Order: C-alpha cells, then structure tokens, then sequence
RNA sequence: GUCUAAUUAAAACAUAGCAUUGCGAUGGUCAGAAAGUGAUGUUGACGCAAUGUGAUUUCUGCCCAGUGCUCUGAAUGUCAAA
RNA sequence: UAUAGUUUCUUUACUUAUUCAAUGAAGCGGAGCUGGAAUUCAUUUUCCACGUUCUAGCAUUCAAGGUCCCAUUCGGGGCUGA
C-alpha cells in the first residue's frame, strides 16, 4: 500500500510549525542564585498577542546581577497582570498573582500555572488559556509536592520546582463557535498544516485502512492495540472503553 | 604556592607567538612581469564613423581595451602612451566580447589633433 | 578629606551588580584538563587492588634526598666526556698499546628497564629505585615482587623525571646501583637498612590491603552527617 | 627483560589489577575522540611484536568502533 | 530616514533637555519626580528600621 | 467552498458543530540505515495526536454471546533461550 | 534451633561507570561570625534567618571609604570593604 497521512507528518516537511510571528518561547527565568536564595524584581512592559496561541504573553524585564544589562524574559501572562506591574521571582517572594514562587513555599489550595515538572526546565504544566495547577499537599521530608493537573491527574513533583501564581489568561476561548471553515482556516494558518481533515473512510484502501468499500464503513474495529505498528494506528488507539461517556470518570 | 585568580568561568585559547615566514626557498623563482601593461590595456583604436564623430565633436577617443582593464588602468595607460590628461572614462562590453573605452580628454588637448598623430583619422 | 564620602554598595541579591569575584571553581575547563583530573578522581574512588597501591607509599623526602645525593656521585658520562675519553683511548692504543684498559673501570648508575630486570634476575643489583608516575603501570607492577623474590632492596621514589635528571635523560622509570665504591658502600648499607624497613619488610602486609575507596568532600560530609545523626544516644 | 612479564601479564585480563586498569582506561578512551593520536603505545610489548619501533616516523593512533 | 540623520546637525535630532531626543518632556518629568520621591522614601524606610533596631 | 488538467462538478470531498480515543515529557503520534539524529514542539490537556458523524431543531432505543480493544495477576494451566 | 562455609533470588544503600537536563559552567558542600527563638541544670544543646515589596525612576569605569607600602608627581600596588 501507500504511506498514510499520519505516517507522513513525522518527516516534517509541510507539517512543521509556522513560527514567523511568534515572539519567542514562553519560558521562565533561569534559576540562578537569587530565585533560590531570595527574590529578584522585574517589571511587565507589555502584554502582547502570540500567533498560534490563545494565551497572551508578558514581556518582563529583569536586571542581570552580574553585568550591567537588562535581560528581557517572555512569560505567559496570568489573568490580572498588567503593564507596569512588578513581578517578584524567587524563594522569598510574596504570594501574589504573577510571582514565580517555588511550590514548597506556597500553601495548599494555591492556584499556579507554568509549573516546572523538574526544576530548571523553565516552563511546563498549565501553560494554555485558562489552565491552572492546584497544590494539594506537601511531603517536606522527601521534599515533594502533590498537585492536581488540568487533566485530573495527580503528580508528585519537587518542592524546588517553580510556578506562576494565578490562572493563565485567555480563558473562555473555546466557548465561542467559529461558525466558519474560514475561521478554522485562519486558526490553523498560524499553527501548522493539520486542517482540513479528510475522513479515511472516504478514501481508497491504498491510502488508509478504513478506505474502500461500496459503502463507507470501517469494516474492522476502529480500536487499535498499542502494539500495532505505524500504518495500522488509525482509529482509537489503546481504547480502554469506547462510546458515549455515561457518568463519572471514577478517577 | 597559590593559584591564579580568574574572574570569568570561560577559558579562552591563549595568545601564542605567531611566526612569520622566511622559509628556505621561493615559490616560483621568478616574479612574473606585469600581466597587464599599458600596451596590453589599450589594444587598438576604433575607427567607425560613429566613433570618429565623437573625436571631432566631443574630444573623445574610442579605444578597444582588454576585458581585464578597468578605468584606472585605462586612464593611466592613456596618460603614459599618449602624454595626455584624461577627464573621464566610460566603458562598455560589446556584443562581440571586447571592451570599448570612451576616453574624454581635457579642454587643453585635442583628440582630433592626437588621433592623426596616433595615425588614424 | 571633606570631599570624599563613603558610598558603600549593597551587594545583596537584588541590588548592586556583583563585583569581579574569583570564579576559579566554576571554570569551563578544557577536556584534557577534565580528563586528567577526573582520572585521578576515578583511580581512588575505585577499590584499588594491592599490586597497585604497592605504590602510593613513596620514599620520604629526607632519605630520598640522601639516596639521590648518593646516586648523583655515580652518574653516567656525557657525550663530551665520553668523546675525550675515547680520544685518550685512541691515543693510548697507538702510544702505550694498552688492551683498551687505559681508561679506568667506571662506577655508574644502571638504568634501563630491560637491563635492570636482568640485573635483578642475576642478583647483580644492590639497590633499585622505581618510579611511581609510570603511565602504563604494568611496566613496573611486577618489579617489587621480583626484587622481593630475588632478594634485592627496592624503593618506590617520586619522579621518573628526577631519575632522568639523575641519568642525563628526561625519564628513566627505574634506576639501579649494582657496584659501588668503597668510599660509599657504608652509606649504601645505612640506606638499604632504612629502605628495606619501609618497602621490602612491609611487602607481605601491603600485598593484602586494597587501596582507594576514598570519597569526595560533598559525599564524605554527607556520610559523616548521617553517621553522627545515627550515633546519637 | 620486561617484555616477557608484560606479555604474560596482559594475558591475565580477568585478574583484579587488569580489570581495574581496563575499567579506568575504557573511561579515559571514551572521553577522548573516536580517533585520536596516542603519544606512546599502551602495550609496547605487543606493538614491537607487531613491528613498532620507538624511532621517528612510527605513529600510534587509538580508535574506537561501534560494536555489533 | 535613518541614514539621512547622519547628514544633518545635532540640533535637528535633539532638544536641549535631558533625554532630549529619546524621551518625552512629560515622561522626563515623571521619572524626575519618581526618582526624588522614591529616594526620599528610601531614607524614610531606613530611619524607621534604624529606630526599631535601637528600640529592640 | 473543493475535486477527476484532456468524456463524470454531483447527492461525492471539505466545513462549522457533535462525540469518542491516546498522552502529564524517562510521555502520546510519526520519521530515520544509524546517530551526541529528528517533526509535532518558539508546544503542555481551552494542548497535541488519531478516528468517526456532519449546520440548526428534535432525538440518538435493546444486545458485550462473536470478532476486536482494554483491565486485572496469589495460580496442580501452557510457555523460549540462558 | 545456632553456626563457621558454599550458593541462588528479593529489599535497601553508595557513587565512580552509564543516562537525563541546564548554564556565557557564578555563588555548591562543610564550618564559622552576627541577630532571633531557645532550655540551659554548667557551659552550652541545638533550630531558624545571616542587607532588596506603596511607586512603569536610577543602579556600569579593578568601588568609594578604611589601612599598609612605594618614593611623590602626573601618582602605582596590596589587604579589607565582600
Ligand atoms: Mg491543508
Ligand atoms: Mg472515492
Ligand atoms: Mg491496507
Ligand atoms: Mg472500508
Ligand atoms: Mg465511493
Ligand atoms: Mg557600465
Ligand atoms: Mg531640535
Ligand atoms: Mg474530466
Ligand atoms: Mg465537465
Ligand atoms: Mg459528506
Ligand atoms: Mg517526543
Ligand atoms: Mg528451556
Ligand atoms: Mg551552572
Ligand atoms: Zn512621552
């Protein structure tokens, strides 16, 4: 047969991301000395829109403690953050929206975002519009913090890991219908080439496993094992259940 | 003893004594003569009626010129061979692959009077 | 005096760009530097087997200065003095007709590894010096055992470069005295008495003891803290 | 001579001394490049067995090749 | 245009005030006021702490 | 809106909307002969990937025996090399 | 049931192999000074900190100061400040 569309995205020719109008990677500041012994102050200069991204970015300016210089940093803006706001980042910083405290030094129930899952990765969990991580508890010995992620998963991560206090801005974005193929087209014009989507069952069997037939039908089960190979995985991979979700997830 | 103080965490290649060549023997044993002298930048004049009209009217000499020669060389070669001061040089590459130089002399000299000295008019 | 004031700068965390401090501890060194440092680190974090660390115990600097003072009286001939020696010998071959014995018998330090091993096997060696800095150590790991088997006093001394300075080379890796003058045989005996006590008479017990197993600062401190937190009562 | 002892010792590769020394040299050679100049041979007895002589114009290169 | 600023005189590219051809007059006023008042309040924060430490 | 350039412009495809599935990064999907190699990813679940149905309205009933997928592991089950 | 020995497996520990990540490899580890808590049962046990949070300002010239040298002169160096 022929190599199928999902196999063909890994080569990354026309499927790469369109990163022209992106302002940079939204990373936390490097964890150098001040953010693990005291705090460092920076200032929000502007909240800008990032192409390919619903959440706005904040350009925060800090000072270099070792050279006369004005290193700038690109944060994902949390809801309530404004221009001319002083951001405080570090161990001994105050529990206020926009600060970059560690997770050990916040109480339980605290709402944070852009959380390092490992100290020094400079930005992970809860980065998208409206998303946040909840702190649940602490293990001060075995210095660890349990957190609820937006998926519902519970995760144990280092107390030295950092997070921005508050909620990522842009919430409520998926509540509005697009109404238009064109609105979806402009959404995906700046992300990557993954739209429009042709149904495999509307194809020929050379092009897709679900292709073929004198009626449009999948034929075999659309539930594919995890131990299937590239070219077979087209459907519902490793589906524990299937169908309309009737009740609580029981997680 | 004690150790050196280093105010940067970056190690750079030290500056070492770079020797110059005075080696043992020459590369080609005879310096080539001037690859492009005044008798090779100016090949011959151009005696088209169009070009001879430029001589009488514009005080402009029209020369065939080496494709390797530039305006500096053309000016210097004219001043050398014909003992004339030059005002401007204009160059084109003809459709036949040769180079044509329009040399405008100063008002003191007459292209018309030095062309028949060169031996053409 | 009234024109000058005290500014002093607060080099706290969020203030006053830091001054030029000695970052000698944080340098990104070249890879050959890191190789030659982490190698000596690794050769002592590992349990060193006694045939190595038969070395690691070297001649004290005082008796080492003494034995090098001795060996420096018995030094080989340089090219210049060899050249004039053989000019004298060529002159004597014509005028005196000596049987190549116009020059006297030489007393010199015996060097060369294949030479010295043979001297030890034939029991002609009186004293042997062995370098510790040999990069293939298998060249000398067998020499203590051999000197012990054949009854030769050996001393592991610091510096193949010192042995080379002794013998008009850069490195020698070993040296030996097989014949000594009567003016210094007494000092040679005084010296062997001190050396056999330190190397040959302790061979059977240093052959049992494994070396290495040594930790770093940040790990020895973490072990000591754990101990004294466990050893409270 | 020493080369005989070297030869019979290099054959005892699973002895404690030689497996320790292998354990160290395999690290130091892994830190260096895939191909690199060696100042002198690690095994001079073997080298001169194979033809090496300690005079000018003889060279030792050390090279690592991926296994399997 | 940027390269044409090299052909003109300094008077055409600046005004005679601090931060002249870079910052606005009112922005300069604002940062002057801010500097003066924040340094005065730094002095005040200093003497408050100097009072408390002598007290306790 | 799109397509069989040169016999088929359509009810086919796409679409917004709807639903399901996998994945919390030592990860999911995909690539590569290999790699101190890659796309997604200048990404982080309001995300990415894989499917199906196909605006709105009104509804989406019964069957887990079969084929699949998934979840459990104390076992007189079977079960390779070493 | 306990042994001096040989032997498989499970659990745990170490770090130097290996692996991951970051950095223009900047502040690690230990100890000590200083403050606070601290109960001391002799004399000190420890544990916490050990310069910055009204403000869209500024923070750069081996740092001013202090102190010791040189050879005063134009200045120059060291320690401390740290
Ligand atoms: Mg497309
Ligand atoms: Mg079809
Ligand atoms: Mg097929
Ligand atoms: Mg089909
Ligand atoms: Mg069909
Ligand atoms: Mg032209
Ligand atoms: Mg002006
Ligand atoms: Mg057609
Ligand atoms: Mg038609
Ligand atoms: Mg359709
Ligand atoms: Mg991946
Ligand atoms: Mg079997
Ligand atoms: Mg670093
Ligand atoms: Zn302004």
């Amino acid at each position: 047969g022929r190599v199928i569309r999902n196999q063909r995205k890994g080569a990354g020719s026309i499927f790469t991301s369109h990163t022209r109008l992106r302002q940079g990677a939204a990373k936390l500041r490097t964890l150098d000395y001040a953010e693990r012994h005291g705090y460092i102050r920076g200032i929000v200069k502007q909240i800008v829109h990032d192409s390919g991204r619903g959440a706005p970015l904040a350009k925060v300016v800090f000072r270099d403690p070792y050279k006369y210089r004005l290193r700038e940093e690109i944060f994902i803006a949390n809801e309530g953050v404004h221009t001319g706001q002083f951001i405080y980042a570090g161990k001994k910083a105050s529990l206020n929206v926009g600060n970059v405290l560690p997770l050990g030094s916040v109480p339980e129930g605290t709402i944070v975002s852009n959380v390092e899952e490992k100290p020094g990765d400079r930005g992970a969990l809860a980065r998208a519009s409206g998303n946040y991580v909840i702190i649940i508890g602490h293990n001060p010995d075995e210095n660890k913090t349990r957190v609820r992620l937006p998926s519902g998963a519970k995760k144990v991560i280092s107390s030295d890991a950092r997070g921005v206090i508050g909620v990522i801005a842009g919430g409520g974005r998926v509540d509005k219908p697009l109404l238009k193929a064109g609105r979806a087209f402009h959404k995906y014009r700046l992300k990557r080439n993954s739209w429009p989507k042709t149904r495999g069952v509307a194809m020929n069997p050379v092009d897709h496993p679900h292709g073929g037939g004198n009626h449009q039908h999948i034929g075999k089960a659309s539930t594919i094992s995890r131990g299937a190979v590239s070219g077979q995985k087209a459907g519902l991979i490793a589906a524990r259940r299937t169908g309309l979700l009737r009740g609580s997830q029981k997680t | 003893k004690a150790l050196k103080v280093r105010t940067s965490a970056t190690f750079r290649l030290p500056k070492t004594l770079k020797l110059a060549r005075a080696p043992k023997y020459a590369s080609k044993a005879v310096p080539h003569y001037n690859r492009l002298d005044s008798y090779k930048v100016i090949e011959q004049p151009i005696t088209s009626e169009t070009a001879m009209k430029k001589v009488e009217d514009g005080n402009i000499l029209v020369f065939q010129v080496s494709m390797k020669a530039n305006k500096y060389q053309i000016k210097k070669a004219v001043k050398e061979l014909y003992e004339v001061d030059v005002l401007k040089v204009n160059t084109l590459v003809r459709p036949n692959g040769t180079k044509k130089a329009y040399v405008r002399l100063t008002a003191d000299y007459d292209a018309l009077d030095i062309a028949n000295r060169i031996g053409y008019i | 005096n009234p024109l000058t004031h005290s500014t002093p700068k607060n080099f706290g965390i969020g203030q006053a760009v830091q001054p030029k401090r000695n970052l000698s501890r944080y340098v990104k060194w070249p890879e050959y530097v890191r190789v030659q440092r982490q190698k000596k680190i690794l050769s002592i974090r590992l349990k060193v087997p006694p045939t190595i660390a038969q070395f690691q115990y070297t001649l004290d600097r005082n008796t080492a200065a003494e034995t090098f003072k001795l060996f420096n009286k018995y030094r080989p001939e340089t090219a210049a003095e060899k050249k004039e020696r053989l000019t004298k010998e060529a002159a004597a071959v014509a005028e005196g007709k000596s049987k190549q014995d116009a020059s006297p018998k030489p007393y010199a330090v015996k060097y060369g590894l294949n030479h010295v091993v043979a001297l030890i096997e034939n029991k002609k060696a009186k004293l042997v010096l062995i370098a510790n800095d040999v990069d293939p150590i298998e060249l000398v790991v067998f020499l203590p055992a051999l000197c012990k088997k054949m009854g030769v006093p050996y001393a592991i001394v610091k510096g193949k470069a010192r042995l080379g300075t002794l013998v008009n080379q850069k490195t020698s890796a070993v040296a030996a005295l097989t014949e000594v003058r009567a003016e210094d045989e007494a000092a040679l005996a005084k010296l062997v008495s001190t050396i056999d006590a330190n190397f040959a008479d302790k061979y059977d017990e240093v052959k049992k003891h494994w070396g290495g197993g040594i930790l770093g600062n940040k790990a020895q401190a973490k072990m000591d803290k754990r101990a004294k937190n466990s050893d409270s009562a | 001579g020493a080369y005989k002892y070297l030869e019979e010792l290099q054959r005892k590769k699973q002895s404690d001394v030689l497996r320790f020394l292998q354990r160290v040299r395999v690290w130091e050679y892994r830190q260096k490049n895939v191909i690199h100049r060696a100042a002198r041979p690690t095994r001079p007895d073997k080298a001169r067995r194979l033809g090496y002589k300690a005079k000018q114009g003889f060279v030792i290169y050390r090279v690592r090749v991926r296994r399997g | 245009r940027p390269r044409q600023y090299a052909t003109v005189s300094k008077t055409h590219k600046t005004v005679s005030r601090a931060y002249g051809g870079s910052r606005c007059a009112n922005c300069v006023k604002e940062r002057i006021i801010r500097a003066f008042l924040i340094e005065e309040q730094k002095i005040v924060k200093k003497v408050v702490k100097e009072q408390t430490e002598a007290a306790k």
